[PDB]
């Protein structure tokens, strides 16, 4: 028959609905991201676009504010829940005490809300994760992550999904400390990971860059189309 | 052929000795005795034969149920044949030759010590516990986490003092034949008492110990043949036995055989399983495997693999040499294989984390 427990957890040393939800994380859509002194870049792929449908309905990136960007990996069902949830959270935050708390209030909101979401009975843990994108005040970058256990953590590189997207974060470690001094090569890293990650279709790839305090806009197939051509040229300069 | 020449050439004395005892067909069992000279005997031909015995054999040596020779002409008793039994069923029952000596223990002391004094110590020094009596216990039991199963029974094989002992498992006694298990356990002790020094072992009593009763249709009631009859045959007083048998299984199930043993058996121990400081003992016997670098620390990787017993960390020194030849290198440093060990615990815990709590629960 079927013998299993739920919560919590098991004497074997690992939880049930938590680390198993990590399988629903790693199976999520492949997405990457980086941080920078001015322009922060992100990416998403593995959306399985058939070219026959509308791209705006499958968009994986929303924005609570122009300062802070939302990037998540997982099913799009619970997405709008959190979208409705978190936007009202950052709204009521905008309401009283106009100057917002910096980066430690919002990253602990979804994290702690998801922790107590595994706490009370009649609450099924989410099998999705998220990584906050944006820029801290005074020109600093900000990025964090959400964990099924509710632990907030800051990464130097965003690598999730398949093993092909983990190479995109591997290439960032090859730029060492100085690189990049131009925003051209930093965008080209996404155009280079476009071939490596997923099916290399040049379609599901989407990115947005936020320079300093300027609100980012979705890349139109002109800039990113020009930076896609230099991505193959820059790889040829190393030969 | 030269060994087969004198071998085949011996038929000249054979045919001379073939005339006597040629009539011994067939083996026949007797029934009762009204007087001394004449006994009734039954043979596998289905024909019963009353007959007297030849002057070469004394009448007092004929006991009820004894298979004896015959002269098909005169039908008289010729020579007694000790074995009455049994068709097949012996070859899987009989176990011989040693293996797995005591040096293979994984560091458990008190566990293996108190189960050593139940068997090896009484037979090695019979006068000791007889003068120290009291009285030896009537049996033991083994179960727990899998490590280390079936090896502790193999430990007594190479540590065996004199004569090899019998191994029996549950699924070989399944029916087909019913009643062999009774007939079997009666004869092995009768064979024992002559030479003594023969242990009886049973494995996997959980599958055959299904308890207790169900509505219908049974079901467990045909399984009651295996559990209830074996325990009942264990429940004899003779003596019982000289070797105090043994027991091994997986789960403590079921309740009925578990509540029957305290009235007879004793020494129920729970594995154990490695201690946090005992995981290096299985690494000590593995420290002689292949070439071990002196920089390796066994206390470091022990804590990283909980509930691994000796089976899961046997793969450690395996994956050590495994990826050693994969990388073409020779030895394996600690950091080498332990990087694969943190993978072998987690990646093998994705489908099942190997809990035993959920078995009985
Ligand atoms: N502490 C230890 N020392 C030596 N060997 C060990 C130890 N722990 C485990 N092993 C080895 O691991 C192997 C696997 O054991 P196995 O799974 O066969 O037990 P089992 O017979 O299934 O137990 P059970 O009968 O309770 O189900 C055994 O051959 C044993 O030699």
């Amino acid at each position: 028959s079927y013998d299993r427990a739920i919560t919590v957890f098991s004497p074997d040393g690992h939880l049930f609905q938590v680390e198993y939800a990590q399988e629903a994380v790693k199976k999520g859509s492949t997405a990457v991201g980086v941080r920078g002194r001015d322009i922060v870049v992100l990416g998403v792929e593995k959306k399985s676009v058939a070219k026959l449908q509308d791209e705006r309905t499958v968009r994986k990136i929303c924005a609570l504010d122009d300062n802070v960007c939302m990037a998540f990996a997982g099913l799009t069902a619970d997405a709008r829940i959190v979208i409705n949830r978190a936007r009202v959270e950052c709204q009521s935050h905008r309401l009283t005490v106009e100057d917002p708390v910096t980066v430690e209030y919002i990253t602990r909101y979804i994290a702690s809300l998801k922790q107590r979401y595994t706490q009370s009975n009649g609450r099924r843990p989410f099998g999705i994760s998220a990584l906050i994108v944006g820029f801290d005040f005074d020109g600093t970058p900000r990025l964090y992550q959400t964990d099924p256990s509710g632990t907030y953590h800051a990464w130097k590189a965003n690598a999730i999904g398949r093993g092909a997207k983990s190479v995109r974060e591997f290439l960032e470690k090859n730029y060492t400390d100085e690189a990049i001094e131009t925003d051209d090569l930093t965008i080209k890293l996404v155009i280079k990971a476009l071939l490596e990650v997923v099916q290399s279709g040049g379609k599901n790839i989407e990115l947005a860059v936020m320079r300093r305090d300027q609100s980012l806009k979705i890349l139109n197939p002109e800039e990113i189309e020009k930076y896609v051509a230099e991505i193959e040229k820059e790889k040829e300069e190393n030969e | 052929a030269p060994p087969a020449l004198w071998d085949l050439a011996a038929d000249k004395q054979t045919l001379q000795s073939e005339q006597p005892l040629q009539v011994a067909r067939c083996t026949k069992i007797i029934n009762a005795d009204s007087e001394d000279p004449k006994y009734i005997i039954n043979v596998k031909q289905f024909a019963k034969f009353v007959v007297d015995l030849s002057d070469q054999v004394a009448p007092t040596d004929i006991e009820e149920g004894m298979r004896v020779g015959v002269d098909r002409n005169k039908y008289q008793i010729h020579i007694p044949l000790p074995p009455k039994i049994d068709p097949t069923v012996t070859m899987m029952q009989v176990e011989e030759k040693p293996d797995v000596t005591y040096s293979d223990v994984g560091g458990c002391k008190e566990q293996i010590e108190k189960l050593r004094e139940v068997v090896e110590t009484p037979l090695l020094h019979p006068e000791r516990f007889v003068n120290l009596g009291i009285e030896p216990p009537k049996g033991v039991l083994l179960f727990g986490p899998p490590g280390t199963g079936k090896t502790l029974c193999a430990r007594a094989v190479a540590n065996r003092t004199d004569a090899c002992f019998i191994r029996v498992i549950g699924s070989e006694l399944v029916q087909k034949y019913v009643g062999e298990g009774a007939r079997m356990v009666r004869e092995l002790f009768e064979m024992a008492r002559t030479k003594k020094a023969c242990l009886i072992f049973f494995d996997e009593i959980d599958a055959i110990g299904g308890a207790r009763f169900d509505d219908g249709a049974g079901g467990d009631n045909e399984v009651q043949r295996t559990m209830l009859e074996l325990i009942n045959q264990l429940d004899g007083f003779d003596p019982r036995g000289n070797i105090k048998v043994l027991m091994a299984t997986n789960r403590p199930d079921t309740l009925d055989p578990a509540l029957m043993r305290p009235g007879r058996l004793d020494r129920k121990i729970e594995f154990s399983l490695p201690d946090l400081e005992g995981r290096t003992h299985i690494f000590k016997i593995h420290a002689r495997s292949m070439s071990v670098e002196r920089d390796i620390r066994f206390e470091l990787l022990a804590r990283l693999c909980p509930n691994s017993t000796g089976a899961e960390i046997r793969s450690v020194c395996t994956e050590a040499g495994m990826f050693a030849i994969r990388a073409r290198r020779k030895i394996a440093t600690e950091k080498d294989f332990l990087e694969a060990v943190n993978k072998v615990i987690k990646s093998y815990a994705k489908f099942s984390a190997t809990p035993r709590y959920m078995t009985y629960n």
